[PDB]
């Protein structure tokens, strides 16, 4: 996915 | 989110404040065309992360989903740290406060090839700002009205965005605006929303070119922004 | 400035331009920048009939249109599109739906004229919509500044106006203009967007462009 | 330019 849709979740 | 009162939104609004990061400048050094984009680049990529903290502080952002998160976020970052960048070079007249450690002034800009555009357009907002006297108070109401509006049209959040209209008109009353000096202000502040769109899409056609030209290398993340336009 | 709302409204209604009429990728283009052409022509005119600015001086007046002509063509196609759901009427006699679709402007007017619909918008605020940002675009780019800066007062006033006199309650006035107001920045975008169509249009030297957009683009 | 001689 994409980077941004991680950081959201950590 | 809709159940907060207007004092509560300012002060929701002001305890999600990012920090002032410090850029990697290097005084040992001259600037190169190079090394200036890649202070920039660098800082705009730590404040990214920031940006993510505080948008998910953003009285209803957390509410939608993940893919509405990442393109509100896509399509207003620039905006959001251009804004903030105007905002904190305030008291600087005729210098843009990138970084506590990064005071720049236009005959720095010119440096980069294409970026003294940019920075003249930015040093008029911040002007324009600063004969306004924007209050703290304003100036958090601004940067979540575009984070939540600049992606919105590519019925929550506009009830929010309305939310976030009521609580600056609330602010100006507070202040001892009359009724028709509110909404002139209202106008004026969100007039500059325009001006703000355009400087991020100069600035994201730079950061293209600069890509492009192999000036500086991007980050994962700001590679996937970019992209993203 | 001195006149009254209503005398605002009735001035702005009175200097509406008129609607002009006009596939391949080439000839779509030309139709589409030969209708351009042609309301630029009838802009121009229509600016110097929006209160206030005639009172600007001559280079002003080329600033504010050269940064705000394709936002105002803009603006002109959504208002006149919103009562074709899913389609722009660039003329009458060219509707297009997406599909001929570029597409990435195309539905970015799209969900404009959506939004216009679903917010109802008035010709009347239309009218003030498009002064607004014939004036307000290209004014961050003393007392000219402050000249402009009064008649967008005036303007904001006149709007305020409007829907005072559509029965909305004030809460529903600020909300109903903050609304209108941040349209402005996605108008602002598309034409960000349509003008790096344009330039790409005049490198690639397959569509006409006549001798007057030609100058647009160069002065962005 | 065209669009002075316009206006
Ligand atoms: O909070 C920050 C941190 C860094 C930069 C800025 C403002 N960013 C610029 N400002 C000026 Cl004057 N010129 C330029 S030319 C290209 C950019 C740019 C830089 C990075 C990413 C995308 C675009 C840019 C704000
Ligand atoms: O009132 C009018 C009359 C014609 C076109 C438009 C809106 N213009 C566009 N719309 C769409 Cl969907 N796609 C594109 S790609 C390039 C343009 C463009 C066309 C002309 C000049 C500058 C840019 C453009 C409004």
């Amino acid at each position: 996915h994409k980077i941004l849709h991680r950081l959201l979740q950590d | 989110a809709l159940s907060l009162t207007a004092d509560q939104m300012v002060s929701a609004l002001l305890d999600a404040e990012p920090p002032i990061l410090y850029s990697e400048y290097d005084p040992t050094r001259p600037f190169s065309e190079a090394s200036m984009m890649g202070l920039l680049t660098n800082l705009a990529d730590r404040e990214l992360v920031h940006m993510i903290n505080w948008a998910k502080r953003v009285p209803g952002f957390v509410d939608l989903t993940l893919h509405d998160q990442v393109h509100l976020l896509e399509c207003a970052w620039l905006e959001i740290l251009m804004i903030g960048l105007v905002w904190r070079s305030m008291e600087h007249p005729g210098k843009l406060l990138f970084a506590p450690n990064l005071l720049l002034d236009r005959n720095q800009g010119k440096c980069v090839e294409g970026m003294v555009e940019i920075f003249d357009m930015l040093l008029a907002t911040s002007s324009r700002f600063r004969m306004m006297n924007l209050q703290g108070e304003e100036f958090v109401c601004l940067k979540s009205i575009i984070l939540l509006n600049s992606g919105v049209y590519t019925d929550h959040i506009h009830r929010v965005l309305d939310k976030i209209t009521d609580t600056l008109i609330h602010l100006m009353a507070k202040a001892g605006l009359t009724l028709q000096q509110q909404h002139q202000r209202l106008a004026q502040l969100l007039l500059i929303l325009s001006h703000i769109r355009h400087m991020s899409n100069k600035g994201m056609e730079h950061l293209y070119s600069m890509k492009c030209k192999n000036v500086v290398p991007l980050s994962d993340l700001l590679l996937e922004m970019l992209d993203a336009h």
